[PDB]
Order: structure tokens, then C-alpha cells, then sequence
């Protein structure tokens, strides 16, 4: 055959090409649900102070997680989003990234701001609006962002990041600075136009790319028999020449393997990888404090001591951040452009006017002026 | 007057047109992201059980893809009830709500169409929904001649208008105020009724003023009117738009020629809002009768804030003190 | 492995999946570019009428591009987009649909309404805009439409009637009359969001459709190295769930094969398929005469007798359509909603107003009245 | 003035602009549908061969990937300079646009934005573009606070206007009137050269009336002012808006506040056309100046016909028609 579309031999009798979804692409896993290596050159024996570092961010943000998550049903916060299920593929993750490679995500990637220290008080301060908020109380909660750490804003519209983080790693491609982009997203938000927009620009763009899925089941209440009827999102990466890999994301090692992997042929070659990691909506968290205990590397007292350690540190931050003000109301009219247009610091003068009528009507009372 | 009635919010009252055009309709099908369980705001339980599951259905997480399908069934001449999870995630489908569903009547010389399609969509501001929760998109859709865009405000109105869109012959968008979904109930009738599309309501006869708004935003304007009454004395005629367009041009200029006031006010943000064509228009028609200048009482033109909600909206105060500077103009 | 979100084994080794690309899915040929049947078993022994059908047509467009490309360069109508290189894919596809099954595509597929009878006068009352046409003008030269042969009306927007061929077919099939839907578009469009959004669709909701997609290697100037870096689009069905094959678009009875055997599953099994039919930017005319030849079918008496009458019928249609009036300018007016809303009327009164005062520096010449 | 010029028509403008942008700007890159050979409407022709192919490059056929592409280029802080072949399709990317661009910068609370972002598109109708090759998508995006919307109306206009947009810190939305392509050239700086975003231009003083247009039809209107002075003895003050959002409201009512009339005109249907926004504003500022109704000329509400284009665009007659009833009023 001649065709510039494609390349490939003919072929002289019909035969359909049938999807294999039976036995799809297969689960990489580097520890069982005990904690045992299964295959010793599959371990990256990471050292025990990063080893560590990744069971303590995991637990400080489940610790984090049940205390926003009470806050919510009291009503002190509008909305939250628990990350469990998702701390592994979170922290092992991130782990596996340079401190300066650009993270794009969603609603369960709390644990990337984790791992890369963000502070208690500024994961507390969006939640609540207050004014130690550099996102100045705008957005709903759990809607997180860190220039300091390289985690662009969170933003409700599901998959808007992906061809977003494209062009973020085709900057970075053109800036020669050796930085990868990664970019999460759920199986849910992979449905959508901008999926397969920034899957495509990838490929053709030849852009230093991490596409990470998150697989656990379900979209809210749509279970994936709903969602799509290929082998997952893992088996749609070779239609678009992206190398795909499918992993168990409650193995901190098999996803700490893989981002490794792809983060250093995504780089050296300026060439997208899919990752897709199974989750439930067997935890991450209980398959490494088994790691721990046969490394000798932590015990009972340790976990106690932890777990009242991580519940203070986690206690102090929210009461802080609920006894904050909120940000001065002027703040609701800056950022809309760079400037305020002419027009816009009128409605802002129309509203300091009112207040100055009607302000007793108004909860001026905890607003910083 | 319509039959036997039952309480109803907001919520249940989508659940009962949704309903009533199942039974009455074998065509009729409800599709879009989680309403097999009944709907992340209720809408549409027990609807799957009582109807099966070929007929109200869970579709991929992709609304460009939700309003394409919905077209293509609308084309075939069944009725095609698709759901928007919010209305801020409109915005995918833009393309085939402006591009195609409005524009398919049209361009084929009536070869073909999609009547019988209807997007039903949460909206409306909702006290902490911030920039993607709360968004009041009617501005944008008003532009796009082909479509209808209809608002209600209260369980009754929402169930009669709601099959008024259903059976309309054009596509039409169905934007329910969310914050009334489990507000308080009024009756509605059980069996199906049917308020007109592009009508405007008068909920209250007044002389000294014309305020007029749609969805939650009705709210206001009457507690404005019951405001000015006491405070001012001042008469208010208060209308419910309730379409957006093709919208009720000749109620709302009889109004104005009447009180010579207009105060127009919604939650949407001012430039561009669907406020500047009512304003316009009635200026063009009424321009004689006017004593003071038309006043929009909006939303400020910003994204919409979390923390800062009770700042932005056109609470009674603001549209109160607009109504007072006119009046004193 | 217990995941909800794919079925599969576990793997204990990391092994990125590697896209195919250079020995792609192999494309199904039935006949050489001598006209010979290559593989017995494959030869669907059309009978002799509906093979000349077959060629009959693809001529008969071949002649009307000719003419109304002609048309174009001077001006006499504003746009025209020609068929060459897809008559095959067309007419070939179009023999294996029932006359019912419903028609979606774009700017390529006037074969098919070619091969569905569609008369000479209406192919160029569309390009002409003129009384005759049932789109009443309103649409640019080439954006045909037929309802009574169930073809629905072009639109300039590409990929839009994806996910709507979807949502006609999902209709089809509670309405339970054996009918498919058929929906083209080209590679290029295969890069829009709304691809994904119809190939998923069809899959998770089980619709009896049929998606051919034309790749030519380019759409305007952009080769198909810069569009997608899998194997073109056949490779990308299978990852949703989709049974998908490739085939030569210069051989009408390879199209033919595919597009009867897709429908005949399609229908029967309520699932989606899609064929890839490769062409250019070895002809299908040429290749079809060769195999006419050798069955005693044709010769070049024929050839000659049937290219005068041919060019006289497309003479003859041109001729009248060039005559005949524009429809009524009130009809700008009509079918923006079914009904007219007043104030769209009052808009067309304005109109009428002003016509009768300016008329003069309007072409009302050739207008109805 | 400006150093030394060539004449240039619309599209060498554009291709100037970006020439001279790339030159100096060592992080920007243009790219979107076939822009790599040149354009459909040539505007890039020979900026591959003269940058890299790194820098002017083709993207698949995706417009809500050009858009989420080009914000992601920005979000880096390099320059993104997207084209969207016709303004009628860049409706799948009105998401990326309004969802996502606009309000990148305010929800982030300014650690994030997309700043350096320029959309360009050809825009306006073109004698026989019909549906889909016409459209003046405008008033859609004027809704939408934190994106900008810019529209020229001639080659020294353009270059000067798309450098302003390539500079500007805010995502900006450039579309270029396509009738002006190869209309006639005139003199443009060789040399880049700005001029401001938000400040309208009155092009002639008038003591009467004034007229508001932008892109094309300032030519209509400055016509209409020949026509109007010549039959009517009427002075016409003709101002070309130039930016849609954020607009200049001082410069349309001072002109207002002297002649007491207004006539706005444009392309784009009349009902939620942008025309609405600025006669409300007008109106609400110029009230007890008006001597008239503001009248707005404009589009019928329709999508945009092939064989009845004469009949459909507000052309210099319907605006004549229109000033002489006003005058008359
Ligand atoms: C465009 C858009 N549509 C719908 C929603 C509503 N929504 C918020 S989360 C969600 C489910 C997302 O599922 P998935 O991507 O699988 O992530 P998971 O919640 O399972 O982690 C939906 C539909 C949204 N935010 N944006
Ligand atoms: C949404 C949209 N974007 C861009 C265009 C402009 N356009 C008209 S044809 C075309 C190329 C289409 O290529 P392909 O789908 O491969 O079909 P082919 O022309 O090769 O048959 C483009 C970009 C359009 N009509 N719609
Ligand atoms: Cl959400
Ligand atoms: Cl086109
Ligand atoms: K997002
Ligand atoms: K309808
Ligand atoms: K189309
Ligand atoms: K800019
Ligand atoms: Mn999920
Ligand atoms: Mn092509």
C-alpha cells in the first residue's frame, strides 16, 4: 500500500479487529498486599528517610481528610473532597517527580501538595476563605494551588487541564530546562473532549508529558460499564502512539516505578506517557506500614506516637484557620484582569458606598478591613 | 383549577413533568451524567424503575458529547430530555447548542430539525457555589436565535413551563434555580398542565414602577416592592419574565408605559447581561414615557466569588437603593 | 486483580505498551489496480446491473464535479468542493445500506446521494441557492440534504454530526426496525472532541452505527503526520470498545464487503463498527472499468456513448438551475424557530418597509415575488 | 509618525504584527489549524521558514485543544499567539475560553495566568460565507469578565491593535474583519507600533448624531454620514468602538452629551448583539441629553444566510433609513 495515512501491508481477507477487554493490559505490581517484594529487581530500594516520607505524608493526609471531612458535615466548611484510596498513587507519585516539575490535577491530588510540604495552614486557609489565602478566598474549597511548588490551581470544570498541561510541556520542551509536566485526572474526566484533545496534542507536539489516570470504578454514581467499553484508559494511549502502562495504585513502589520511568523517557525523548492506576473509591496506606514493619523501620509505639503527633499538628492548623478573618470584601473585584478596568473600580466604589448605608445587613463582622 | 394537587419543591416538581411526559410520550427518553440513581439534586429518581432503564439513562462524562446525542435522537422525531449536571458545565456543548441544534431547523429548510429536544440544567447562585457552581449562563444563550430559554421560579411555574418546553417544537434550555430545589414546597398539580413560553407574568399590579427579573431573583423583587411600599410608598408592578427569548416584549412595554420606571435586575454578571436587550428594547418602545433611566441591578463583572457571595449579588438592599435613586431621579 | 475500572492479570515486571505504528492494522483489498479479483472466497459476485450502478454513478459525479468546479472558478457559485478520489468509498458504501438507513457526514458523501437517485436539478438548486432547493438557499454551495432519501443536511462545523449519528441510532434502536445508521467524516475531523464523544457513546449505549471515516493523509494542508501519531484511525476503535477495520478505498468491492458486513453485525448486535477506507488527496474508476472489461460488462463504446450522455444530462440540469429565480427573500426569515415569533416578524416587516423604498439598490432582479 | 511605512493590506498587517512580535520576542510561538504553509488567508505566510517550525507550527483539528494548548503555552509565562481558522468555530472552545481563560488569573488568586495568550480569528461577513463563514461572535464573549475582545477596521488599525493584544497582560480574543483581507491597502510602520485596547476612536467630529460601529462597518457608517450630510444637511461625530470589553464608555457619552442622538450598527444580530449593552449604558449616563431613542441597526435575528446576504447585513440604506427617522423623531 501507498497511503500516506497510514502504514501497513494489505490484506486479502475481511476480518474485523476485536478489542481485548477480557484480558486487558495487565496490573503492575511490585508489592503484595502483605508488603512483600514479589520481584526483586523490580525493587527501587529507596532509602528509609524517603521511605518514611512517604508513609508520613500518606497518613498526615488521611488525618487531614477525616477532620476537613467532619468540618464539612457541621457545616464549617461548604465542601470537601476526601483523597481516600488516593494517597498512594498521590505520594508515590510525587515522589518520584524532580521538586520542580509542573503538576496539573483535579480534586485527589492533595497528596502532591503533601509530599512537596505544602503547610497545613494553607490547605486550611482555602478551605475556609481566610485571609491567609493566596487564592484570597475565591474559589470553593480543596480548589488548592502553589506557585512556591509548582501545583497550578485546581479548577471544577473536569479535564480542562489536560490540553493545558500540553502546552505547558511544550514550553517546557522549547525552554531546554530538563522538566517534565504531569497531569491527573479520573477516569470519569477522561469522557471528555479535552481527554482525547490533549492525548492527540501530545503525540503530534512531541511534548514531555505524564498523563497519570486515576481508575477506581466509578463517577460519582456512574460505574465504568457506564463510562466506556475499551480495556480502560490504559488501552487507548497506543491508539494515539502514547506508551502506556496500566498499575496497582494501592502499590506506593509500582507507582513510585512507573512515574520514574516515564519521567525520565518523557524528558530524555519529548514523548508523552500514560499512566493508569487502579484504585477502589488492600489500601495504600496498610500495604506500606507492612513494608515498614519487615524492614524493621517502624513498629507500634512509632505508629502511636505518630498518630497523636499528625492529629495535634493537624488540630493546631484548624483552629487557626477557622479563628482567621476572611479576606477584605475589595478583594472580590482585583485579578479579573491584571488592572482593574475603569469601569470595574466603579462597581468597587458602588459597593464601598453601600456598605457604608447598609452594611449593618452584611457579615462585616469577621472581614479584614 | 388543574386537578388535584400535592406539596411539591422545586426538585419534585422536575421529577413530576419528567413524569407526566414518560407516561404520555413512549418516545420520550432522559440521558446525561448520574440520572440512573435519580440525579446528584434529585430530579429524577424513581424514574428509571418506573419507566426502564432504555428510557432514562446514564451517559459518558462528556457534555459536548451529551447535547450531540441528544440532537441526533431529537432528529429522529423522539423526544430527547438531556440534563447539564450545572449549568457552569454548559460550556462544552456550546458548539452544538449554537452551531447545531439552533441552527438545524434553519439551514435545512425544515428538511429536518430537533424540536424535541430540551436541556434541562441546574442554575443559579446557591450561597457558597463559587465560580462553577453558581454561574447564570441565560446572557449568552439569548444571542443565538433558534433556541427558547425559559426560567422558573417556583414549583408550580417550573412544572408547567418545564412541559411547555418538552412539547415545544424547538430545542429549547430549561435552567432550574438550584437554591429553590428543596426550598418550600406549594402545590402543584399531579397531572400534566402547561404554562405558555415567551409570556411574561405581572405577580403584582403596581403604578410608580416596573421591576422585573426571573428564577430566585423574582424573590427579591417582590420583597423590594413590599420594601418600597412601606418605606417609600411607592408602587411597584412586579413581572416574572420567565422566557428569556424569545422573550415578552409587549408585557413588559405596557408596564413601563404605565409607571414610566424600569428597574431590571439579575444575578448575572452586568455587561452583556440579558438586562442591557430588556433596557434597550424598552427605551426604543417607551422612550416618551420615560421619567428617569432605565436601572440594572446585577451581578458585578467579575467571575463568581466563594467567600464573597453575600457582596455580589443583587441582594434586596442594592436593588432597593436603585429603586430609591430613581424614584427620586 | 479486583479492580472495578478493567479486567486483567497482574504483571511483575515494568513494560510500557508500544503503539504499532509501522505495521499497522493491514488494509482490505478485493480487487488489484488491474481490476482483478484477488482472493475467490472474497468476491461478493454483485450482479451485472448493480455493478454498472456502481459505476454509472461514480461517473456521473466524476462529470458534475467537473462542470460545477468549473462553475466555482468563475464565480458563477460562491464555493464547491469536489469528489475525486471518493467516489469509491461512496458509491461502494451507499450499495451496502438499505435505502432507510440513515445518513449523517459532511463535505464528501454527494456519492451517496449520487447513488440514492438524487436528481441532477437538486444537487445543483443547492448550489445555486435557487427556487427549487428545499434548503431555500440559506446554506453555501455543497451542504446538501435530503429527507426523503435519508441523508441529513451538511453543516460547515466539523465532526458535530458524530455524537448526533450516535443519538439517531440509539433512537433506531428502541424504535426496533432494523434500520443503521451511517456517519463520514475525514481523518481530519477525527482529531475533534466530538469524535471521542460519539465513538464512546456508541459503545457504552449499544447503537446500531456505523462510522466510516475517510483518511486521505490530509486535511487542507496538514498531513497526517502533524494530525495523530498512532495507526491512523482504525487503530484507535479498539480502545473504545468498537469493532474496527481498514480498507482500500480505491476498491469498491473492498468498501462494499466491509460496509455490508458492518451493517449486517451493526443491526444484529446493536454495537458500533468502524471502517477506515484509505484514498488520495489507481482510481476507483479506473480500477472498476478494468474489472467491468473483464467480465464482458463494458467496452469503450459504451464508454464513449455513456460519457456524452452523462455530460448532456449534467449539461441540461446546470443550464435550468442557472435560470431559474432565487427564492423569496422573505424566506430569510422562516424556520429560525418552527413558528415565527412576533418580533422576528416584525423584523421582516421591516424588511418589506424598506424594499419598498430602497428597492432599487437591491438585486430584487432575480428574486421570487 | 511611526517611521518608515509600506502599504499593506489586512492580512500583510497581521503577518507584520506577528513578524515583528516574533522578532522580539524570543518566547512566542503561533500556531493552530494550517497556519505552518501560510493560512488559509495567508496570514503567516513565511514565518516558519523565517522562525522555526518550532515556533510557527500546525496543531490537529481541534479547536478546544488550540485554546487549552495555547493557555497552557501562557500559564509558563511565553507568548501564545493561537489562530481559530473562522470565527464560527470557535465555539468548541468557548469552555477553554470563558470557564478557563477568563478566570485564570482571578481564581488563583494571581499565582497563575494565562496572560500571554492571543486568540486570532477571522471574523464578519464576506458576501457568500452563509452559516458558518460569517459569524460576528462578539457579544458572546462580551458577557465573560477577565478576557478582552478587540476587533480592527483597516492594515494600520490591525497591526497596531493585534501588537496591543500580543503585549497585553490579559488572554485577548483579535478578529479580523475577512472582507478586509485584500480589500485596499494603506500605508503601515514597518516597525511595531501600539495602539491602546479600551479607547474608542472618533475618526470624524459631528455636532448631530453619533455613530458607533466596529470592524467593517465603520466604513458603513462613515458612508452613512457622507449620505447624511449630503441629503439631510446632518453632522455626524463617526466612532469606531475598536474594543468590545473592556469598553470605552467615556469616550461614546461624551460624544453623546454634544449631539443628543445615537445610532449603533453592527454585523451581529440585533437581539443580545453588543449594540444592547452600549445603548443601556448610554442611556443610564447620557438620560437627560437624549433627544432621541438610541437606535441600534443591526443584523436580523437569524443565522447568517448564503443567497440572502444583501438582503440580511445592515448596510449603509438600513442605517440612512434609520438616522433619518431619528432626526425626525
Ligand atoms: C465538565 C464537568 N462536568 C461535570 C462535573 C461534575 N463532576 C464533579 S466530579 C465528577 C465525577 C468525576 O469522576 P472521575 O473523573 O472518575 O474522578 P473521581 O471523582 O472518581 O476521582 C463529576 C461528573 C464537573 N466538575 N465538570
Ligand atoms: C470546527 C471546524 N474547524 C475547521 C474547519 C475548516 N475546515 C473545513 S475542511 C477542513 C479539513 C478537513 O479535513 P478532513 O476531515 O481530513 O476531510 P478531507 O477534506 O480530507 O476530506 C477544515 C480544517 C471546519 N469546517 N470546522
Ligand atoms: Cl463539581
Ligand atoms: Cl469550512
Ligand atoms: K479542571
Ligand atoms: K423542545
Ligand atoms: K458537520
Ligand atoms: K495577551
Ligand atoms: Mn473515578
Ligand atoms: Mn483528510
Amino acid at each position: 500500500p501507498q497511503f500516506p495515512g497510514a502504514s501497513a501491508e494489505f490484506i486479502d481477507k475481511l476480518e474485523f479487529i476485536q478489542p481485548n477487554v477480557i484480558s486487558g493490559i495487565p496490573i503492575y505490581r511490585v508489592m503484595d498486599r502483605q508488603g512483600q517484594i514479589i520481584n526483586p529487581s523490580e525493587d527501587p530500594h529507596l532509602p528509609k528517610e524517603k521511605v518514611l516520607k512517604l508513609y508520613k505524608s500518606m497518613t498526615l493526609l488521611n488525618t487531614m481528610d477525616r477532620i476537613l471531612y467532619e468540618s464539612q458535615r457541621q457545616g464549617r466548611i461548604s465542601f470537601y473532597m476526601t483523597n481516600y484510596g488516593e494517597e498512594g498513587t498521590h505520594v508515590g507519585s510525587a515522589a518520584a517527580l524532580d521538586n520542580t516539575d509542573l503538576v496539573f490535577g483535579q480534586y485527589r491530588e492533595a497528596g502532591v501538595l503533601m509530599y512537596r510540604d505544602y503547610p497545613l495552614e494553607l490547605f486550611m486557609a482555602q478551605c475556609y476563605g481566610n485571609i491567609s489565602d493566596l487564592g484570597k478566598g475565591r474559589q470553593m474549597p480543596v480548589h488548592y494551588g502553589c506557585k512556591e511548588r509548582h501545583f497550578v490551581t485546581i479548577s471544577s470544570p473536569l479535564a480542562t487541564q489536560i490540553p493545558q498541561a500540553v502546552g505547558a510541556a511544550y514550553a517546557a520542551k522549547r525552554a531546554n530546562a530538563n522538566r517534565v509536566v504531569i497531569c491527573y485526572f479520573g477516569e470519569g474526566a477522561a469522557s471528555e473532549g479535552d481527554a482525547h484533545a490533549g492525548f492527540n496534542f501530545a503525540a503530534t507536539l512531541e511534548c514531555p508529558i505524564i498523563f497519570f489516570c486515576r481508575n477506581n470504578g466509578y463517577a460519582i454514581s456512574t460505574p465504568t460499564s457506564e463510562q466506556y467499553r475499551g480495556d480502560g484508559i490504559a488501552a487507548r494511549g497506543p491508539g494515539y502512539g502514547i506508551m502506556s502502562i496500566r498499575v496497582d495504585g494501592n502499590d506506593v513502589f509500582a507507582v513510585y516505578n512507573a512515574t520514574k520511568e516515564a519521567r525520565r523517557r518523557a524528558v530524555a525523548e519529548n514523548q508523552p506517557f500514560l499512566i493508569e492506576a487502579m484504585t477502589y473509591r488492600d489500601h495504600p496506606i496498610s500495604r506500606l506500614r507492612h513494608y515498614l514493619l519487615s524492614q524493621g523501620w517502624w513498629d507500634e509505639e512509632q505508629e502511636k506516637a505518630w498518630r497523636k503527633q499528625s492529629r495535634r499538628k493537624v488540630m493546631e492548623a484548624f483552629e487557626q484557620a477557622e479563628r482567621k478573618p476572611k479576606p477584605n470584601p475589595n478583594l472580590l473585584f482585583s485579578d479579573v484582569y491584571q488592572e482593574m478596568p475603569a469601569q470595574l473600580r466603579k462597581q468597587q466604589e458602588s459597593l464601598a458606598r453601600h456598605l457604608q448605608t447598609y452594611g449593618e445587613h452584611y457579615p462585616l463582622d469577621h472581614f479584614d478591613k | 383549577e388543574y386537578g388535584q394537587t400535592q406539596k411539591m419543591n422545586l426538585f419534585q416538581s422536575v421529577t413530576s413533568a419528567l413524569d407526566n411526559s414518560l407516561a404520555k410520550d413512549p418516545t420520550a427518553v432522559i440521558f446525561g451524567e448520574d440520572v440512573a440513581f435519580g440525579g446528584v439534586f434529585r430530579c429524577t429518581v424513581g424514574l428509571r424503575d418506573k419507566y426502564g432503564k432504555d428510557r432514562v439513562f446514564n451517559t459518558p462524562l462528556c457534555e459536548q458529547g451529551i447535547v450531540g446525542f441528544g440532537i441526533g435522537i431529537a432528529v429522529t422525531g423522539a423526544t430527547a430530555i438531556a440534563e447539564i449536571q450545572f449549568a457552569d458545565y454548559i460550556f462544552p456543548a456550546f458548539d452544538q447548542i449554537v452551531n447545531e441544534a439552533a441552527k438545524y431547523r434553519y439551514r435545512s429548510g425544515d428538511l429536518f430539525n430537533c424540536g424535541s429536544l430540551t436541556i434541562r440544567s441546574p442554575w443559579g447562585c446557591v450561597g457558597h457555589g463559587a465560580l462553577y457552581h453558581s454561574q447564570s449562563p441565560e446572557a449568552f444563550f439569548a444571542h443565538c436565535p433558534g433556541i427558547k430559554v425559559v426560567i422558573p421560579r417556583s414549583p408550580f411555574q417550573a412544572k408547567g413551563l418545564l412541559l411547555s418546553c418538552i412539547e415545544d417544537k424547538n430545542p429549547c434550555i430549561f435552567f432550574e434555580p438550584k437554591i429553590l430545589y428543596r426550598a418550600a414546597a406549594e402545590e402543584v398539580p399531579i397531572e400534566p398542565y402547561n404554562i405558555p413560553l415567551s409570556q411574561a407574568e405581572v405577580i403584582q399590579e403596581g403604578s410608580d414602577v416596573t421591576l422585573v427579573a426571573w428564577g430566585t431573583q423574582v424573590h427579591v423583587i417582590r420583597e423590594v416592592a413590599s420594601m418600597a411600599k412601606e418605606k417609600l410608598g411607592v408602587s411597584c408592578e412586579v413581572i416574572d419574565l420567565r422566557t428569556i427569548i424569545p422573550w415578552d416584549v409587549d408585557t413588559i412595554c405596557k408596564s413601563v408605559i404605565k409607571t414610566g420606571r424600569l428597574l431590571i435586575s439579575h444575578e448575572a454578571p452586568l455587561t452583556g447581561g440579558f438586562a442591557s436587550e430588556i433596557s434597550s428594547t424598552v427605551q426604543e418602545e417607551c422612550f416618551l414615557n420615560l421619567e428617569a433611566p432605565i436601572s440594572r441591578v446585577c451581578g458585578y463583572d467579575t467571575p463568581f466569588p466563594h467567600i464573597f457571595e453575600p457582596f455580589y449579588i443583587p441582594d434586596k438592599w442594592k436593588c432597593y437603593d436603585a429603586l430609591r435613586k430613581m424614584i427620586n431621579y
